[PDB]
């Protein structure tokens, strides 16, 4: 996360880090959405320009962390991964479109303090907030800056841009299951996700039920907070439909 | 499930993180 | 730069 600052214990109690085996390290961030499933970024598990094909094995996830690289002693849980799930037109060729992956965990976590699943939106909440100029909240591991790593979780609150913006920063095809988010070069304020972040939440705070909806996955960006350029995040709503379908059928 | 999206040491007891009124401030 | 993670879930 660049130009965000460290977390308040329990402020994402959803967060979830993605770690690799071995080496042991940072893969990715991630969401706590029950006791048994956790929500990422396809690319987390799945990008061939990079070589990037993870198996369950391969993997770990930790949840309650606050400390990116301590093991935190009776706060933070490890679950091994049971069945990866990644969206079946999940397009890694072009511009990351659909960009959403599920974990079952082995065994369920118990919540704590710590530890406590986010909201998915509805379609009415999705409607109501998913507004150019509405903030939501971004969190991560990752780096702090393009060209480094935090001691903890950082966070950074960022507007949703009007999609003919978002559409005109970039080269890249943009799609109707991505929303771009980030201050323009006028607005003065900053900040973005940057590598390490990715698979991790878009959260806001829905002022009907006073809840936390998710209602973007950390995605892609052109650099990390570069001027002219947002950051872009899955739609969760707009893919809630497979998530429903995956466990329904699989759990 | 049903309890998603309440922090245990936020919304669970009253208290506000330090920015979270700047979200709903955006909320026009 | 990570601490080591107890064995029992690397197992
Ligand atoms: N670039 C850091 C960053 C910045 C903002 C956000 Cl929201 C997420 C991220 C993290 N995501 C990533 O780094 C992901 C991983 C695969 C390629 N990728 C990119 O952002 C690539 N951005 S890119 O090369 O400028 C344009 C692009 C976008 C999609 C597919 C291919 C190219
Ligand atoms: C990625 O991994 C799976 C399983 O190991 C494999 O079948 C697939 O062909 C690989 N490449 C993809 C999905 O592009
Ligand atoms: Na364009
Ligand atoms: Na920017």
């Amino acid at each position: 996360i660049v130009e965000g600052s460290d977390a308040e214990i329990g402020m994402s109690p959803w967060q979830v880090m993605l770690f690799r085996k071995s080496p042991q390290e940072l893969l990715c961030g991630a969401s706590l959405i029950s006791d048994r499933w956790v929500l990422t970024a396809a690319h987390c598990l799945l990008y061939p320009p990079w070589d990037k094909n993870f198996t369950e094995n391969d993997l770990l996830v930790r949840i309650g962390k606050h400390s990116r690289t301590r093991y935190e002693r009776n706060i933070e849980k490890i679950s091994m991964l049971e069945k990866i799930y990644i969206h079946p037109r999940y397009n890694w060729r072009e511009n990351l479109d659909r960009d959403i992956a599920l974990m079952k965990l082995k065994k369920p976590v118990a919540f704590s303090d710590y530890i406590h699943p986010v909201c998915l939106p509805d379609r009415e909440t999705a409607a109501s907030l998913l507004q150019a100029g509405y903030k939501g909240r971004v969190t991560g591991w990752g780096n702090l800056k393009e060209t480094g790593q935090p001691s903890v979780l950082q966070v950074v609150n960022l507007p949703i841009v009007e999609r003919p913006v978002c559409k005109d920063s970039t080269r890249i095809r943009i799609t109707d299951n991505m929303f771009c988010a980030g201050y323009k070069p006028d607005e003065g304020k900053r900040g973005d996700a940057c590598e390490g972040d990715s698979g991790g939440p878009f959260v806001m705070k829905s002022p009907f039920n006073n809840r936390w909806y998710q209602m973007g996955i950390v995605s892609w960006g052109e650099g990390c907070d570069r001027d002219g350029k947002y950051g872009f995040y899955t739609h969760v709503f707009r893919l809630k439909k497979w998530i429903q379908k995956v466990i329904d059928q699989f759990g | 499930e049903a309890d998603c999206g309440l922090r245990p040491l936020f919304e669970k007891k009253s208290l506000e993180d330090k920015t979270e009124r700047e979200l709903l401030e955006s909320y026009i | 730069d990570f601490e080591e993670i107890p064995e029992e879930y690397l197992q």
